């Protein structure tokens, strides 16, 4: 329901959006959607649209998480 | 064959271009100056004939309005980099292969070049035809054509 | 051993495959109620609607004329029909049947009521292949069957009440039923039977086929940005066997993630070389 | 024409001749196997 | 064929990340010994 | 808005044609110029999308099996009489199915008309031909009438409940065939409303457009404002225990409700009262959902409460 | 596996991302997903029993298949997938019948008429294949073509055919010279028959040329042009001045790339989708049936060509046959042959 | 996982190692029953067991253990797979 | 299921003339090559 | 499909090694070889068919007809020109002004040898025979010819010979003639065999009459058992329907009653409906139809198809197989409509996914699961010896049955199973024979 | 007989989600028998651009020629915007007959509809929908002829106009068909039409006023008691 737009104006690569959006979702998944509502929407679509809104330098944490074994 | 074409690199420092120049035949041309040029970055600062003013910087995206302001006034070829002048490591960088034909915006890091080259080379196949199918065939082969005179 | 004979009577759906008796195919689009129809005048309304831009781009107009005479005729049979709904046998009747047919026509016995039962859906008109009627002929069949000399006539619109500001061309048109069915040619699969030697998905709609990602398809997706797509599309889902099932498990249980190990095919490639001289080894 | 053309008559454009009919487009094959299986007395079948 | 991530758009970024955390992790165990 | 436009005057002219009730027209001078083709196409397109007629939904005779059998005297298939029958307009008047029955032998000719039937299924076409026997045996056919609207596939009503034997076939409820539609400007211009609707003898003409125009102001009528089983259960369904068990086997009791009515008096004056077992079954008790009484006394203690 | 395969047809009700999929295929297709939905649903009990379910077809199954296709895309592509462009997610949305629903615009980047083609369809499972391929495979991203910077949303058929229907303007027609302040003016005068479809009439329209606020001065275009101009977004270098030509296929193309190339994306693929409505509603109002009279031959032909005979009887007689026979056929043919045709034209 | 895939003539002690047992008779199946021969090419001994924990011969049956192997018959209790 | 069975058209087992378009070789030039192609035996050719 | 000449086959050329001569057409194909009727597959220009009048001679070359014609006044005696032999002679094309005993115009278009020019009234010796001589039987159907494009008619030609025959079809309001002809000359339609009249029409079987020559001590009636609904050879409805009535004396060689697809022995493919070119709302955008619910509430577009499943009760090595009624761990509802012998009963409605012949197989002890033999120790229940491999049907309509037919071995015949059936079958025997 | 109550009838039909303002309006019709959504849809999109009680202007000011005088003194724009501006302006005039209205102001300042005395008690619903801004001019005691009629009438001494203004209340109507159905027929189209009235007449009103002319003029009926 939202554009890709917005999304590729916040992060211009257009490949590590869906990573984003992938570790977004699995983290919304549980705790999570503190930021925006779900207004009947999907795990992967309400997380792009939270990315619209969200601070785009998030992936430390998905580095750290495959940092050591 | 090309399939190991894929953008790896931002930047290469490379300064080397190649000349690009219109088609023409006669009086008319076929294709525009702008429209061919369009999309790459420019390698060297082009100058305006005749005027002293530099129009385009000396390594800048190309728009559609540097585009249109090119072809407004008058002016010959242009050195432009491209991917065959390109002299970084494995792979190819993006600032030699320009602007994407799919999105306005400049190509990603990681994109495949070189299959979507291919695709868009064998997509208009099927309709053609002393050249056409068999003529792309062999050029892109490069065999021998006939016996011609050494230069 | 034993057969059974099951029969189904099939009816027109959407999706099927409706050829005329000319060039033009077509699958049948969603059908519409007879009021939605174009409105004709007297009362009655079309069947069929085709899209009149397939005459400049493939060359042929025999269907035209043939709309055209079938329409000639049909007013034909529905003025004639009309003459001996008013009292049967009559000596005006067999005046005008005599007359619109090139006599053999006129018979002594009874049976020209009979002729008269079938010559109401429309009198039948044969034309040779290379001898068929001219332009004359044809505008002479349509001025006298009464329908106007240029063939189009006024239709009103059903759907919204209003007649279209322009002449329209309506008749009769043979239309076929080709053996193209959509009952017989949709078909999807969840999860069937497996290959014997290479443990992936049979094919074809006999017993529950799969839909072959064929190598073109794997350079439409190396072309997008998909990566992972393609990863799983061609491991988790045909190739590999061990992880072929934690895949439904997690779907199952609600958590979407999948592991791919390795394929089934690069393992059978490699038993294969080894049979050969050659020494294919992992290393690392 | 004999109870096929009388309960419908179908009117026919064109002048060409009729003189000469076809013959029955399933005559090859059978002129082909006919040749074959003679099915005729002992003195005959020479061919 | 093997059946792994194509270096190519998602696959070339993930192998990125995934340098750069090697990378971290030796650093990190560089001051460990 | 109200009464105020020039409204057309009652009573229209109503074309009596020579047709006994199957071919009439209305005609309308004054009424309202600008709506002849409104008017006009909401009642054209009303009229042949809902209307409740009657129509056989279901062929039953002796001599078939399937739609694609062959009788003995007939002169065509079975499936092809399912052609003819469904072409048969007939109204009923009531609600609820019916049984009209066939049975005749002649000739050949089976006119519709000769179907021994009661005093509420009016068969229409009596010169309608079902099959031709070449004075072979009899045939014995049942049909059934009933009342829809629009079209029904012969899949959602014939396959529903029926044994085997019974050929299914849809129908279709439209006593209407076809409609005209003409508008004229009389001479002060206003257009003439002039529809000739075609119908079989289901429904007169008059009555078909009366018919559409009622339903049309009834469904433009809308925008306008105002302008405990716990129970059920036996008592050994829960196996507290065996000495529990056992004295309710004893009592004779089939119902919680009986056990849960007495709640001390009953309980200390039987053999082997638990003390610590009455304060577990009535926990259980309530934790089920029912408590001492709260009920009347044997309420369901009929077979009629059985589940 | 998670695949399936059936005819395709066209249906203009459905948005540029939204494409019908039958019931029976999507019932067997999200099998897996119907089943962790009625497990978390609470519906249903054991896997095993679950399965039962949906074997015997209950009604309440059908409300679960609702919730679970909401926004997963599924895949689609042609037979011969020459280029990237034929493989394209949309948003599946159930609908009766077998034949798969499709977008008119849609189907011309697949490049596959509707008279017997028939498309795959896959699924993804994973959740980060799911989520790629609504950012980076959906067809609304997939609006300019690969080998070069042209749109492949242009209307093929039937919508150009009514914009340039629309273009038209004759100087001949009833109710010319009015002045109409609001587009519902000229609307309901049509509906009145005061003013003809296309005629000279000067209304009123904004353009936003400086990048602020218009007066809205005063146009004076046919009552077919401003209705479609009115889709177009504001946005400076745009507006009722490039709908003065004749709509043609070319400009109609042209049209698509600059209002792309100015605004964003999102307003290109609304305006594609408006117009294709309007095309639609307007080329079934006209009259665009073709007859026997529409296609006329010129009467000069009937002399030309005798002419052309009696010239290239002199050439036989005469006639070395071989250069005698090539002269005769390359010039006096052939310039018969562009004779008529200039005439005809 | 594997990285660096390196190809080259295979040697015959390579070959000898790959191996199992030698083949020595040309022997798919029995007509009467059909089971693996000795030394055929279907084998049990060579190629693993036939079914799922499960040996022949009706002696280790059980599935229980997947370590032991049969005195009598001679093959070990392993699951289909080994036989690939 | 009734099979029939489609006719085969075939070169006629007589000797033919036919020579290549000045392809095949070095020079334009023609072969003029003949075949005896009998019904059931060994081709013989003559080619130049 | 009887008259195709394919090039392929044991000593044809390969569709890998056709190349591109073999695929074009030759000048000399004028009337021998329709070249209108081909696929329009990969192998195009290698399945053509013959003309309508093209025969063929002793030797195997392909003849044509050419009437002879003098000087002048054209002969009324018809031969037939071989291919080789109509080289050396002149051909003059057929539409030649014959009002009088000669052609006036002296420039008729003819063709000497393959390519027409302008010739004289002068040594014309064979002329065209008729103007229907070089185009197939597919494509002489299509009316209106000679008005379209070449490559848009062979496609008319291929789906002439695809449509499915439609329930009460009828002959098309134009047509080229030749329907008659190909439809009384294939072996579709009964024709009558002597002069004798009709007696009664029983619908399944007619009679007819000796005679009204008849020969002596000849056969006493003829009789004619017309064909009811059964499989084809393409899964498809075939039945015949009776066109006489009482008397109706018949002439010998006619038409009595049409066959699949036919009606009043004209030829028929399918029904026609009032068509109107227009756009309607971009439904018929692309190369697509829009139709309306008029056609399917008449029913006159439905057609009747046909699966004919089979089953087989082939031994095992560890016990033979039955025909059992029930199956183990079924439910008592799938059970309907089947007989006690394990089939369903004819005319039995079924379903997507039923059970149409019971039959179980006796399966090998096999390892359980330790949890499985615990919920089968908990609810007593005994695991079967015994496999469900009864018949299923497939995802589809799930049409009615129509008929079944048992067969056993020679050990045992209807012993225990289809005893009815024989005698049903021995009772319409006898009751036939009694009736003749 | 009762066929008219057997099949589906919406009992909710007050779906307003236009909540913009008071002119805009969109009612939703969801549950309705397949095929009169459309027909309901076009009759009342029909009725409604028809013959409706409502105020018109057909009035100009003195001293300027009928489309030729370009400005009197410094006014804003050419005179046809004017007559734009005030053919645009809502009015309900409650009395009958052609009554008379005029406008007078000064000062270089945004001319406003309230300015304008209404002697005949015909108030301006919207009185700033007229911009002039004129300066150092004397352009005003204009006249106004406000004359009532139904639905719209096309053009037709010395200083008069042949301007045809909208008697209608209502400006634009366009409905739509969208069929929402789960799992018993998906043939129950929705009308989900809306309204762009002036003012005069909320959307809800003009519904009503439209449902209730077609009730009144489809009495072509018997009474049947
Ligand atoms: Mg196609
Ligand atoms: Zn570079
Ligand atoms: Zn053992």
């Amino acid at each position: 329901r939202v554009t890709v737009e917005d999304c590729v104006e916040k992060v211009p690569n257009r490949f590590a959006l869906v990573l984003l959006s992938a570790h977004r979702a699995r983290g919304i998944s549980a705790g999570a959607a503190l930021m925006v509502d779900r207004d009947n929407d999907k795990n992967p679509v309400v997380a792009l649209r939270e990315i619209a809104d969200d601070v785009i330098d998030h992936e430390g944490l998905k580095e750290h998480l495959i940092s050591t074994l | 064959v090309a399939q190991d074409c894929i953008i790896v690199e931002e930047d290469c420092g490379t300064t080397k271009g190649i000349t690009l120049r219109a088609v023409v035949e006669g009086g008319d041309v076929l294709v525009s100056l702008g429209s061919r040029v369009l999309g790459r970055f420019t390698a060297e600062d082009v100058k305006d004939p005749g005027t002293g003013e530099l129009v385009v910087p000396a390594d800048t995206y190309i728009d559609e309005n540097i585009a249109d302001a090119i072809e407004a006034a008058v002016v010959q070829s242009v050195k432009v980099r491209s991917v065959l002048t390109c002299e970084a490591k494995i792979g190819v960088c993006g600032a030699c292969y320009g602007r994407d034909l799919a999105r306005g915006t400049p190509v990603n890091i990681g994109e495949a070049v070189g299959v979507i080259a291919a695709q868009s080379i064998g997509e208009p196949g099927t309709q053609l035809t002393t050249g056409g199918l068999p003529r792309v065939a062999e050029l892109f082969e490069a065999r021998r054509p006939k016996d011609c005179a050494v230069i | 051993m034993v057969k059974v004979f099951v029969a189904v009577k099939r009816k027109l759906q959407p999706g099927d495959k409706m050829a005329g008796r000319h060039g033009n195919k077509g699958v049948i689009s969603r059908i519409l109620p007879i009021e939605d129809m174009p409105f004709l005048a007297d009362g009655t309304h079309v069947d069929v609607v085709l899209n009149p831009l397939g005459v400049p781009s493939r060359m042929n107009v025999g269907q035209i004329f043939e709309t055209h005479l079938g329409w000639a005729c049909a007013n034909l049979g529905k003025q004639i029909t009309n003459l001996l709904e008013d009292w049967q046998q009559g000596g005006q009747k067999q005046a005008l049947v005599e007359r619109l047919t090139e006599e053999e026509l006129p018979d002594t016995e009874e049976g020209l009521v009979e002729l008269a039962r079938n010559l109401g859906k429309g009198v039948p008109i044969a034309t040779p292949v290379f001898d068929g009627a001219r332009m004359d002929d044809i505008e002479g069949h349509l001025e006298m069957a009464g329908v106007n000399k240029s063939g189009q006539s006024i239709l009103f619109d059903g759907l919204t009440g209003e007649q279209f500001k322009r002449p329209v061309t309506v008749g009769y048109i043979y239309m076929l039923k080709l053996h193209h069915l959509v009952d017989d040619k949709i078909h999807a699969r969840s999860i069937g039977p497996y290959s014997l030697v290479t443990q992936q998905p049979l094919g074809g709609k006999a017993q529950f086929g799969g839909q072959r990602f064929g190598e073109m398809e794997v350079w439409a997706l190396e072309a997008y940005g998909a990566a992972y797509t393609l990863q799983e599309m061609l491991t988790v889902k045909s190739d590999d066997v061990a992880g072929r099932t934690k895949v439904y498990e997690s779907i199952v249980r609600g958590d979407d993630t999948f592991e791919a190990g390795i394929p089934e095919s690069f393992n059978v490639l490699v038993k294969e070389m080894r049979s050969l001289g050659l020494n294919v080894e992992l290393e690392n | 024409q004999s109870f096929t053309g009388k309960k419908r008559i179908r009117k026919s454009f064109g002048r060409i001749p009729e003189a000469v009919q076809m013959p029955n487009l399933i005559e090859v094959q059978r002129s082909s196997y006919e040749q074959f299986l003679q099915r005729e007395t002992r003195p005959g079948l020479r061919r | 064929i093997v059946g792994r991530l194509i270096p190519a758009g998602t696959g070339s970024y993930l192998r990125s990340l995934q340098r750069v955390a090697a990378k971290r992790d030796e650093q990190l165990a560089q001051q460990r010994e | 808005r109200n009464w105020n436009e020039l409204i057309r005057p009652e009573k229209p002219q109503i074309e009596t044609g020579a047709d006994a009730t199957r071919k009439a027209r209305i005609v309308a001078e004054p009424l309202e110029r600008g709506f002849g083709v409104t008017l006009g196409n909401a009642l054209r397109r009303v009229l042949l999308s809902s209307l409740q007629g009657a129509a056989v939904t279901a062929i039953q005779i002796d001599g078939v099996v399937h739609e694609f059998s062959s009788l003995e005297g007939v002169r065509e298939d079975v499936v092809d009489i399912v052609l003819n029958i469904k072409q048969l307009a007939v109204r009923m008047h009531a609600e609820g199915p019916k049984r009209m029955t066939l049975r005749a032998t002649g000739p050949g000719p089976v006119t519709a008309g000769q179907i021994e039937t009661p005093a509420d299924i009016e068969i229409l076409n009596p010169d309608h031909v079902l099959c031709t026997l070449d004075d072979g045996a009899s045939v014995r056919m049942e049909f059934t009438v009933n009342n829809g609207k629009g079209y029904v596939p012969a899949d959602r009503n014939r396959p529903e409940d029926a044994p085997i034997g019974l050929i299914a076939v849809d129908a279709l409820y439209s006593p209407v065939k076809r409609v005209a539609y003409r508008v004229e400007p009389t001479r002060l211009d206003y257009d003439k409303l002039i529809l000739e609707v075609e119908t079989n003898g289901a429904v007169t003409p008059v009555d078909a457009v009366a018919y559409a125009a009622r339903i049309l102001q009834d469904q433009l009528q809308i925008f306008i404002t105002f302008e405990n089983p716990a129970l059920l259960k036996k008592v050994d369904e829960l196996e507290l225990s065996v000495r529990s068990a056992n004295c309710l086997k004893n009592d004779n009791i089939v119902y919680i409700g009986d056990l849960i009515q007495k709640t001390e008096a009953e309980m200390l004056r039987t053999p082997n009262f638990g003390r610590k077992s009455l304060n577990e079954i009535k926990e259980v008790l309530a934790g089920m959902g029912l408590h001492l009484g709260m009920d009347v006394p044997n309420w369901p203690p009929e077979n009629i409460e059985d589940l | 596996d998670y695949s399936g395969r059936s005819v395709i047809v066209v249906g203009p009700e459905l948005k540029l991302h939204e494409c019908g999929l039958p019931k029976k295929m999507a019932l067997e297709l999200f099998k897996p997903f119907i089943y962790a939905r009625l497990d978390a649903k609470g519906l249903s009990g054991t896997v095993k029993q679950s399965k039962r379910m949906v074997e015997r077809e209950q009604p309440q199954v059908w409300d679960i298949l609702e919730e679970v296709i909401r926004e997963h895309p599924v895949l689609l592509n042609r037979a011969p997938t020459l280029h990237r462009l034929g493989i394209q997610a949309f948003e599946p949305k159930l609908i009766e019948g077998k034949a798969i629903q499709l977008h008119p615009l849609v189907c011309a980047a697949f490049n596959a008429d509707f008279d017997g083609d028939q498309m795959a369809v896959h699924v993804p499972l994973s959740l980060e294949a799911q989520l790629e391929a609504r950012v980076l495979m959906m067809s609304t991203n997939n609006i300019l073509s690969p080998a070069n910077g042209r749109p492949i949303i242009v209307p093929s058929q039937d919508i150009v055919l009514g914009l340039y229907y629309l273009s038209v303007a004759r100087d001949g027609e009833p109710g010319e010279g009015k002045i109409f302040a609001d587009l519902g003016e000229i609307e309901a005068a049509m509906d009145a028959g005061v003013v003809s479809l296309h005629a000279k009439i000067k209304a009123r329209h904004t353009e936003m040329t400086p990048e602020g606020v218009l007066l809205r001065k005063v146009i004076d275009t046919t009552p077919g042009r401003m209705k479609i101009a009115a889709l177009l977004p504001h946005h400076p270098q745009i507006g009722h001045r490039l709908i003065e030509k004749a709509l043609t296929k070319k400009e109609i193309g042209n049209l698509i790339d600059i209002v792309y190339r100015h605004c964003g994306q999102k307003a290109t693929v609304i305006f594609a989708d408006k117009v294709m409505g309007l095309g639609f509603k307007e080329a079934a109002k006209a009259g665009i049936s073709f007859g026997k009279d529409d296609i006329i031959i010129p009467v000069r032909k009937t002399a030309i060509v005798e002419e052309t005979r009696k010239l290239a009887e002199e050439y036989e007689q005469q006639y070395i046959t071989k250069g005698e026979k090539y002269n005769k056929v390359v010039d006096a043919w052939a310039k018969a042959t562009d004779r008529v045709a200039d005439e005809m034209m | 996982t594997f990285d660096q895939i390196r190809i080259s003539l295979a040697s015959p002690e390579k070959i000898r190692s790959w191996s199992f047992g030698e083949i020595k008779k040309p022997e798919t199946i029995n007509y009467r029953t059909f089971k693996p021969e000795r030394d055929g090419l279907f084998c049990a001994r060579i190629f693993g067991p036939t079914k799922d924990y499960e040996c022949l011969c009706g002696k280790y049956k059980r599935m229980k253990y997947k370590g032991i192997i049969c005195e009598k018959c001679g093959v070990e209790v392993t699951l289909a797979r080994v036989r690939r | 299921t009734e099979r029939v069975i489609v006719s085969q058209m075939h070169r006629s087992p007589g000797v033919f003339f036919d020579h290549d378009k000045g392809k095949t070789h070095a020079s334009g030039k023609l072969l003029f090559a003949a075949r005896v192609i009998p019904y059931r035996g060994s081709w013989l050719d003559f080619e130049f | 499909h009887k008259r195709r000449l394919s090039a392929l086959g044991p000593g044809g050329l390969t569709r890998e090694r056709a190349g591109f001569e073999v695929r074009d057409v030759h000048p000399t194909h004028y009337g021998r070889i329709c070249p209108i009727e081909t696929p329009e597959g990969p192998n195009i220009g290698l399945i053509n068919s013959l003309a309508t009048h093209a025969r063929v001679n002793k030797y195997g070359f392909i003849e044509s007809p050419y009437r002879r014609v003098k000087d002048g006044k054209p002969q009324d005696e018809v031969v037939y020109m071989s291919a080789m032999e109509e080289s050396k002679h002149v051909i003059a094309q057929s539409n030649i002004k014959v009002a009088e005993g000669e052609i006036v115009e002296d420039l008729v278009p003819g063709r000497i040898n393959g390519e027409p020019t302008l010739l004289q009234k002068e040594t014309v010796d064979l002329m065209d025979v008729s103007p229907r001589q070089v185009v197939s039987v597919a494509a002489a159907l299509i009316p209106f010819l000679e008005n379209d494009d070449a490559n848009r008619a062979l496609m008319g030609s291929n789906m002439q010979r695809q449509a499915v025959p439609l329930v009460q079809s009828d002959a098309p309001l134009v047509g080229t003639g030749m329907e008659a002809v190909v439809a009384r000359d294939s072996g579709a339609v009964v024709i009558a065999k002597r002069t004798g009249v009709v007696e009664q029409i029983d619908g399944t079987r007619i009679v007819i009459r000796a005679t009204e020559e008849t020969d002596p001590a000849r056969s006493g009636v003829d009789i004619y058992r017309m064909s009811k609904f059964q499989r084809s050879n393409q899964s498809t409805c075939i039945n015949q329907r009776p066109l006489v009535k009482v008397g109706d004396r018949i002439v010998a060689g006619d038409i009595i009653a049409d066959g699949p697809s036919t009606e009043l022995g004209e030829l028929a493919l399918g029904r026609n409906a009032l068509v109107a070119f227009m756009p309607w709302n971009g439904y018929n955008f692309e190369d697509s139809i829009l139709i309306s619910e008029r056609i399917v509430r008449d029913d006159v577009f439905t057609s009747i198809h046909i699966e004919e499943f089979e089953v087989m009760a082939r031994d095992t090595k560890l016990g033979p197989e039955e025909i059992t009624r029930d199956i183990p761990n079924v439910g008592e509802e799938a059970l309907r409509n089947l007989d006690e012998a394990g089939i369903v009963a004819i005319g039995a409605e079924v379903q997507p996914g039923d059970i149409l012949v019971g039959k179980v197989t006796p399966k090998g002890e096999s390892p359980m699961t330790p949890e499985e033999k615990l919920l089968r120790a908990i609810f007593g229940e005994k695991a079967s010896d015994v496999r469900d491999t009864s018949l299923r049907l497939p995802p589809g309509v799930a049409g009615t049955i129509v008929d079944v037919r048992v067969f056993n071995r020679h050990g045992v015949d209807k012993d225990e199973r289809a005893l009815a059936i024989e005698r049903a079958e021995i009772d319409r025997l006898g009751k036939d024979r009694d009736d003749e």
